[PDB]
């Protein structure tokens, strides 16, 4: 039931580690399952935050943890390696600097502000080009 | 060359995890594997008719066993339980 | 495990003190803190009785116990799958708590207290296995059984089942070879009924504890090696991790559980 | 609503229950039957073997009967154990299921 | 259809950058009345 019917979260229980699906398969007086796990094979070492601030305010990865490769901070799965740029749709704010221990310093950016840069050149440029009439 | 040996017991290769309070592992790779798991469903299913086990084929056995009460049928109701149940396993794991 | 994990040299746990969990160098048998108390709670007889010793000692025993504790403080509930992922134990919780629908916000925003609240917890079982006798019951019960079976085995021995001794010899020193064919096959009858009886009784205990191992195992594999949502089944609460530790024929685990204090009333829509 | 009237209509909808009290009492009346049964003595009365025989072999056919009616009574009891152990196991599965 | 639901309003994050803006654009044209 809870391996062929079903996924189960119950670990180490079908089969040994992540389980997917098992197959069941016919044995005389018994029965054979063929469970499909899902197992991790290449890792790497990485610096972690436990969270980040921003303008004061905190920031924590919604889905993932934060993961930096020495040089700029993401946040992947934290069953498979994918960074993702630190943005707004990709954290949620809560608290602030001084509470969070271990807490470091980046900038999160703001998915609208890059998108609405575009509408501020185009505003700026208009009223330069209402000068001449 | 071949001898016999007894040694302590390996319990596995030792491993110390790199750990710190800022070291975090993420793994970039997998291998989606498959394993085999057994498990037993039912045992052979067996009827043993008392009388023709301990007083086979013997009419003066078989009254002189009728004065043991009824520990005969006992058994062979344990026995057709047991068949029952074999048949009960069977049915409830693959008839899901 | 297939990998002896052995414990960190440093102890930055952010607050969090495991020193009673962890195996302690004084002690020759590399054993923890907590399971001396346990431990110490807790060749041929001439009857033709033995007692097999364990494949599995208890010093080694032990070593697996802090192999099991070493990837759950260090490489959270990943080492069960595969490999052996270390991250730090302050975002350990962060995804325990995760797992019950709690933000991992409250945790960093109440590390230190609930760091405090844990070792101070953990300091209670200390003095609450010390202070009590009968909280150990169930491994005490299985030795009791298990003796006192033996004991009534033996005292069988005593037991003329109608022969005129229980002394096998004393029958031959006294019949001869006919007489005390007659109760010598008496005799052995109550010997073998007896014997017959403490080994059916053996196999139906023995069934118990499979079971048990089996229930062990399932939360070997579900408590510690993971987070299991099966409400109920690793401690009365919602379920964090646990920690096995090992005793005299038996496990004993930690179940930490998250329990909700005081509480308010809203109204809600 | 349906469950009210769906159980009070058909009559195998306990079966389990019925079964468990079932073969706990059937095993009893065997246990009791097997009183009345001779095994192999002269009679099956117990007081009927001491006011018939002597005191010197009338403990010869009682002691067919203690030999014969403690074997049903520890076969009664191993038949429990069995049975008690399948029980707990439902009841663990029922604690569970709590 | 929701039985039991009550009012309130529903803030829009979206509003104050708008706000924002729509409050900057005011001072830009009222600038362009120089010229
Ligand atoms: C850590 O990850 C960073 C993000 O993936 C990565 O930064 C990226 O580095 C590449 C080069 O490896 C840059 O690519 C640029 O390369 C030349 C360099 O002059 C430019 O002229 C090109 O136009 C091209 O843009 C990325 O721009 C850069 N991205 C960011 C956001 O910084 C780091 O290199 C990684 N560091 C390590 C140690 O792995
Ligand atoms: C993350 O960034 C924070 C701000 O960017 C930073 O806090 C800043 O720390 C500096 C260094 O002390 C402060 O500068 C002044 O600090 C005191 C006054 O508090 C003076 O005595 C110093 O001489 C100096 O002039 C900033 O005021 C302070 N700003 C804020 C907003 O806190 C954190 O230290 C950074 N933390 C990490 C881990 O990167
Ligand atoms: C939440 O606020 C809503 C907005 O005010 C409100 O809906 C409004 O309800 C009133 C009265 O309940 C309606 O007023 C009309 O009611 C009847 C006809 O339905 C007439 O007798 C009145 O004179 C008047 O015409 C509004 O038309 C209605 N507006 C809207 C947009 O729905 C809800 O009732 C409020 N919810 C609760 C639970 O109070
Ligand atoms: C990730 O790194 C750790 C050790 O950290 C490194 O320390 C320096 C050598 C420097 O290179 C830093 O930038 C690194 O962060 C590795 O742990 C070591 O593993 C080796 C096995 O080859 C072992 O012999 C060492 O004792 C380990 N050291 C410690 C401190 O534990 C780890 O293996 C690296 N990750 C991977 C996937 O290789
Ligand atoms: C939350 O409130 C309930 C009852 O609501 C209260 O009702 C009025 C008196 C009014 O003052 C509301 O604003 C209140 O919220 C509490 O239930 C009562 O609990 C007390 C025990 O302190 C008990 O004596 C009463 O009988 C309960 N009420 C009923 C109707 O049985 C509830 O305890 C409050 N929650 C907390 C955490 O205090
Ligand atoms: C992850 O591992 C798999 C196999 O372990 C890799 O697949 C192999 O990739 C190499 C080159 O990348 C090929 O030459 C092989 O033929 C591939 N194997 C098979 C069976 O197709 C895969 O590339 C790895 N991915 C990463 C990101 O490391
Ligand atoms: C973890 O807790 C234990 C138990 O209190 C600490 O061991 C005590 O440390 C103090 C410090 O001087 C000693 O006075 C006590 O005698 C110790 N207890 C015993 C039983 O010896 C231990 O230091 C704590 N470790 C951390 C890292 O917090
Ligand atoms: C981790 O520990 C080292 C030494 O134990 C210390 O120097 C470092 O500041 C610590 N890092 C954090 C984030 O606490
Ligand atoms: C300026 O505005 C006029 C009309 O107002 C338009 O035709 C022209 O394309 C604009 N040019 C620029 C550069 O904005
Ligand atoms: C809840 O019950 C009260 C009666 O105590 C009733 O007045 C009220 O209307 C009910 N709530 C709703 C949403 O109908
Ligand atoms: C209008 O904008 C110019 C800059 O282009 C600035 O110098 C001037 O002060 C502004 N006028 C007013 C009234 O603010």
């Amino acid at each position: 039931s809870e391996c062929v019917l079903g996924q189960s979260k119950r670990v180490d229980f079908c089969g040994k580690g992540y389980h997917l699906m098992s197959f069941p398969q016919s044995a005389p007086h018994g029965v054979v399952f063929l469970h499909v796990t899902y197992v991790p094979a290449q890792e790497k070492n990485f610096t972690t935050a436990p969270a980040i601030c921003h303008d004061g305010k905190a920031h924590f990865p919604r889905e993932g943890v934060f993961v930096s490769n020495g040089t700029h901070w993401f946040v992947t799965q934290r069953n498979f390696y994918e960074p993702q740029i630190i943005t707004t749709d990709n954290t949620f704010v809560s608290g602030n600097c001084d509470v969070v221990i271990g807490i470091v310093n980046n900038t999160v950016y703001d998915p609208l502000q890059p998108e609405l840069d575009s509408f501020k050149e185009e505003l700026d440029k208009y009223f330069k080009n209402h000068t001449s009439p | 060359s071949q001898s016999i040996i007894a040694y302590t017991m390996s319990l596995g290769a030792e491993n110390s995890v790199a750990y710190s309070n800022n070291s975090i592992a993420i793994p970039t790779n997998f291998t989606i594997s498959v394993t085999t798991e057994i498990l037993p469903v039912s045992m052979t299913k067996t009827s043993v008719d008392c009388t023709m086990y301990i007083c086979g084929d013997s009419t003066e056995c078989s009254n002189l066993l009728l004065q043991y009460g009824s520990f005969c049928t006992q058994l062979n109701r344990a026995l057709t339980g047991i068949a029952v149940e074999q048949d009960k396993n069977t049915q409830e794991v693959f008839a899901q | 495990v297939k990998q002896i994990y052995k414990t960190p040299p440093i102890k930055d746990f952010g607050g969090f003190n495991f020193s009673q969990i962890l195996p302690d160098p004084s002690k020759p048998s590399k054993r923890s803190f907590i399971e001396d108390l346990l431990f110490n709670k807790v060749a041929q007889k001439f009857n033709g009785l033995t007692v097999l010793p364990p494949l599995l000692t208890d010093e080694m025993i032990a070593q697996y116990t802090s192999a099991l504790l070493a990837g759950t403080i260090t490489s959270g509930w990943t080492f069960g799958a595969g490999a052996a992922l270390q991250i730090p134990f302050a975002m350990q919780m962060a995804y325990r708590f995760n797992g019950i629908g709690v933000t991992q916000n409250v945790l960093y925003e109440n590390q230190k207290l609930i760091a405090n609240q844990f070792n101070s917890a953990i300091g209670k079982i200390q003095d609450s296995l010390s202070s009590t006798a009968s909280a150990l019951g169930k491994l005490q019960n299985v030795v009791n059984q298990n003796a006192q079976a033996l004991n009534t085995l033996v005292k069988q021995l005593s037991s003329n089942f109608g022969a005129i001794s229980s002394v096998l010899n004393d029958i031959l020193s006294r019949l001869d070879k006919v007489e005390a064919e007659v109760q010598i096959d008496r005799l052995i009858t109550g010997r073998l009924q007896s014997l017959q009886t403490y080994v059916t009784q053996q196999l139906i205990r023995a069934a118990e504890i499979r079971a048990s191992a089996n229930l062990a195992a399932t939360k070997m594999s579900e408590c510690v090696l993971g987070q299991s949502k099966r409400v109920d089944f690793c401690g009365k609460g919602y379920h964090l991790m646990s920690f096995p530790q090992s005793a005299p024929h038996g496990v004993v685990f930690l179940h930490v559980t998250y329990v909700p204090a005081q509480e308010k009333n809203f109204t809600t829509a």
